[PDB]
Order: structure tokens, then sequence, then C-alpha cells
């Protein structure tokens, strides 16, 4: 079931399984492996397998990692991948010192946006976007990743697992406990790491969920009443919060021409009914000239 | 207001046509038939009840056993593992916290073990090629019911009454569409309750007018008309409940005047 798979390498843990890189000893292909132990006396297939191959059977769309194969032993399970060049992050840190072109940067963040609407058209919420899921090639293209912990979501929605995005990348009315929550998270993690192309780290690397949340606070301005209704009658907003003033994001992201601070406001507004949508941002004027630049690798 | 939501329901009038079981494969079932189904699906209805499931994981639970029944030929005593291991994959796809597989085992009463459990949910998966993610009449309806001003919430329960009822009986419901039996409900329950239409901005929405939901709909009255001669009760007994209104409670309307 595996015989015409060859290890390459261990590339990492990610949602859930390992991922390897292996090739295909018959036809060359190299792919990425996802392995997930099951046994037996345990619990069938995890449910973050179930969804992860059920949507990506929904996602044939230029911006979505391909899923190309499934082969469900009785002990194992494993998810067959095609294999990119490698993951944003270690781009990423295959750029710190001298960052990133602004071009590029605008075409993978158009590109992750036509990506994004096409799985929330297609009612999937991803859940976990940060720059390890996402993968890039050697001809300028990026791709969403790791759908482990994806889910199909309801019109109006009900309520999700609470337990969702990396830290880092996860939005406020996450932290703060909101009952609902939606599109409007995979938003705002993508606007998190536009900020971190831009600036070469982390933007709200907090520590954990009360240093997340200050972290937001001091750069965007604790939110407070005019800018997000009801966010003092939240689960787990308090009134001795402090109150921060808002930065210019002349100085969140000094690179950033005006059409940028403006998107990457919109995308980080604290009110998710605010907060800019994948397909309305592919409308937005920063993108009126983006082009597809080849990455250096 | 949702972002995505006529997109979403554009996207769910593709798939619900992709997903939609064969109609006549009771037909070609050597052992099992419709009212074994429906003994089944009243089963599961209970299973969901005890367990606190969503109403959306019994839909899907449900389109899993029709499309796997409709390729595979099943024996009437390995029907109930059919319909477990179903149950047991809607879970895991739809709920935050699924039962795990001893409590599946354990409402089998024991008449199955963990390890047929868990090969009925390996075959399930293969046989449906993991497409999991299926259009149900659930999803049909709660966006069928951001059109109704102020929402009325004991036409949202005799809706959703309605769209439950219709998973018991094979014959003639797999002959319609998802959207077109949460149409057919909408309609009904909203004429039962307050004797209003199916609204303008629905047909705008949909295409379907009423004229073309009547075949699904003059089922459906005959089906509600008929659910205290039913042999399956768990639906009625389900919908007495204070959380759905007491809607079963109600009397369905003798005609419709179409
Ligand atoms: N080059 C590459 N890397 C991947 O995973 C990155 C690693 C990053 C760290 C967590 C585990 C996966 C892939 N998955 C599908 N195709 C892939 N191609």
């Amino acid at each position: 079931s595996m015989e015409n798979f060859q290890k390459v390498e261990k590339i990492g843990e990610g949602t859930y399984g390992v991922v390897y890189k292996a090739r295909n000893k018959l036809t060359g292909e190299v792919v990425a492996l996802k392995k997930i132990r099951l046994d037996t006396e345990t619990e069938g297939v995890p449910s973050t397998a179930i969804r992860e191959i059920s949507l990506l059977k929904e996602l044939n769309h230029p911006n979505i990692v391909k899923l190309l194969d499934v082969i469900h032993t009785e002990n194992k399970l494993y998810l067959v991948f095609e294999f990119l060049h490698q993951d944003l992050k270690k781009f990423m840190d295959a750029s710190a010192l001298t960052g990133i072109p602004l071009p590029l940067i605008k075409s993978y963040l158009f590109q992750l946006l036509q990506g994004l609407a096409f799985c929330h058209s297609h009612r999937v919420l991803h859940r976990d976007l940060k720059p390890q899921n996402l993968l890039i090639n050697t001809e300028g293209a990026i791709k969403l990743a790791d759908f482990g912990l994806a889910r199909a979501f309801g019109v109006p929605v009900r309520t999700y697992t609470h337990e969702v995005v990396t830290l880092w990348y996860r939005a406020p009315e996450i932290l703060l406990g909101c009952k609902y929550y939606s599109t409007a998270v995979d938003i705002w993690s993508l606007g998190c790491i536009f900020a971190e192309m831009v600036t070469r780290r982390a933007l709200f690397p907090g520590d954990s969920e009360i240093d997340q949340l200050f972290r937001i606070f001091r750069t965007l301005g604790t939110p407070d009443e005019v800018v997000w209704p009801g966010v003092t009658s939240m689960p787990d907003y308090k009134p001795s919060f402090p109150k921060w003033a808002r930065q210019d994001f002349s100085k969140v992201v000094p690179p950033l021409d005006e059409d940028g601070r403006s998107l990457l406001s919109q995308m980080l507004h604290y009110d998710p009914n605010k907060r800019i949508s994948a397909k309305a941002a592919l409308a937005h004027p920063f993108f009126q000239d983006v082009t597809k630049p080849v990455p250096h690798l | 207001v949702p972002d995505y939501h006529e997109d979403i329901h554009t996207y769910l009038r593709e798939m619900e046509v992709k997903c939609k079981p064969k109609v006549g494969y009771m037909k070609k079932q050597p052992d099992i038939t419709n009212s074994m189904r429906a003994i089944l699906v009243d089963w599961l209805v209970e299973v969901g009840e005890e367990y606190k499931l969503q109403n959306e994981t019994l839909h899907l639970a449900v389109n899993y056993i029709d499309r796997f029944l409709s390729s595979m030929s099943v024996l009437r005593g390995k029907l109930q593992l059919v319909g477990t291991a179903a149950m047991l994959l809607a879970s895991k796809f739809e709920e935050i916290y699924p039962p795990e597989v001893a409590e599946f085992v354990y409402i089998t009463d024991d008449t199955y073990t963990k390890k047929q459990v868990l090969r009925m949910e390996h075959l399930v998966l293969k046989v449906l090629t993991f497409d999991l993610a299926a259009p149900t009449v659930n999803q049909f309806l709660t966006q069928y019911f951001l059109h109704q001003q102020p929402a009325n919430c004991k036409v949202e329960s005799l809706a959703m009454f309605l769209g439950e009822l219709s998973l018991i009986d094979a014959d003639p419901y797999l002959k319609y569409l998802p959207s077109v039996i949460a149409g057919a409900a909408f309609h009904l329950a909203l004429y039962t309750v307050t004797g209003q239409s199916w609204p303008e901005s629905l047909i705008r929405k949909t295409g379907y007018t009423l004229e073309s939901l009547k075949p699904c709909l003059m089922d459906l009255h005959q089906t509600y008309l008929k659910a205290p001669q039913h042999a399956q009760q768990s639906i009625r007994e389900k919908y007495k409940n204070s959380k759905y209104h007491g809607v079963s409670l109600l009397n369905p309307p003798e005609t419709l005047n179409l």
C-alpha cells in the first residue's frame, strides 16, 4: 500500500500526524505524505482526517494544495499531497535580513485571498492560517495547505470548537470568548501574515492568551464600544483592561504605501462585521497593479 | 447578513445533485425493504436525542446510509451496523464532541463489536470515497429561514419537523432533492402557522415557485396528515418538546388551496 513510495525525509508535525517528503518509485513524482497512526481499539479515523479529506476534495482551486491519494491501511492512514518547493515560513526565515520584495508580497496576498474566498464561498473555514501552512512553488504561486483544523460552516453559523487557530494568528473574537465566529477569523489570520511578510517578524507573537490580547490592544488600541459595539459585554472582556491608544500604521508597517495600510487596517478591524471579506479585499485598490514575480530560491 | 450566503446556496444547489442517492435502490436490495430503513431511521432519531446530537448529524447519517445502500447490497442483520457506522462518521464530521466508539457499541445493545463498527466505518468511507460533506434538507431550511421577517420560531420548528418526517420514508422522498423538500416544508409550516405563503424573495432566490414545489408539497401534506397512523413515531414524540415549541401537537391544515 506504501510499497511504491520511498521516504526522502521527515518534514515536520502539522495539525495532526507526521509529514514526510517522499517519491513515487514508479513515476518519480515527489509528494508530501501525511501519516496518521490509527491502531483499532481507539477511535477509527479521526475527525481531522475525515474533514481534511472530504473538504479538500470539494476545493479544486489554483491556490489550494492538491490531495492526490488516500491510502487507508488497517493500521495507518496516509494522505498523499503534491509537494511544493517550500512553506512560507522557511521562505520568511529565507528572507529575514533582506525582506521579501513588495511586488512578491502583494502577489502572494492577492493569491491567498483568491484561495480563501474560494474556500469561504464553498462553506469551508480553514481555522489555522499561518506561514508554515502556506506553500510556494518556484514559479510564483502560493497555496493554502493543511486543512486538518478546517470545518464546513452553516448559514447562519452555530457554535464551533473554541480551541482553534494557532495563537499568533488568533482573532480577538475567539480570544474574548464570542459564542460564534465565522469567516472573519481567517481574514484576521491573513492580515497578520501580510504584516509579517512586510516587517519581517510576527505582528503579535503573543505568548499566552492574555499576552496575545494585550499585544493586539497595544498596537491597535483597546477596543471599546465605538469601534466594536458589544465588546464590553463579551464573555472574557474585563472592564479593568488597560486602555491603550492605537498606533499609526506608518509605524506598524513602515514599508507600506497607503493603499497597503488601508487594506491591512480593513483586515484587522476588531468588529468581525466590519472586517473585510476575502472577496471584497480582491477589489481593493492595493491590487490594481498586482503582477506575478518569481521568488528567489 | 452573512458574507458568502448566496455563493454557498448556489454551491449547495450544485452539490445536492451530485450527492444524491439513486432513487430506486430499494427495488434492487435482495433482503432489506423501505419499512426496515424507516425503522433504522426512527432509531437514529432516538440515538440523536439520547446523545444530544445536532439534527444536521442525523440528516448527514441518512445521506450516508442511502448512498451506501445505493451500491452495496446488505443483509437485514447488518443494516444496524451500516447505520451505526454512518452516525459515527456524521458525528465526527459535524459534532464538536462526538460520542466515542464504545458509546456507539453500547447503544447497539452490544449487537456488534467495536472491531465491527470500526471496520464498517472504513468500508463506508471507502464506498462513499470519503465524500462526507453533503447538502441536507436542514442546510436549505436554515438558509430559507433568513427570509421570514421577524423569524417565527414555531414556523421554524414545524418546517424542521416536516423535513425530518421526510427522512423516514424513502418512498416518496428519495425522489426529491433536499432543496425542494426544504421548500415544500417551509411553505407548509408557514401556511399552517400563519397562513402566509412561500415568499417572493424565496421565489427569486431559489427559482422555485409554488407550482414547481406542488408535487413535493402534496406528498408532504399527506405525510403530515397521516403522521398519527405511521408505524415510526419518535419524530412526533421529539417535536412535542418545548425546545421545538410543541409543533408536532399542532393540527395539519385539512387543505392547502393550491
Ligand atoms: N514543501 C511542502 N511542504 C509541506 O509541508 C510543510 C510542513 C511544515 C511544518 C509542519 C508539517 C508540514 C507540504 N504539504 C503538502 N505539500 C507540501 N509541500
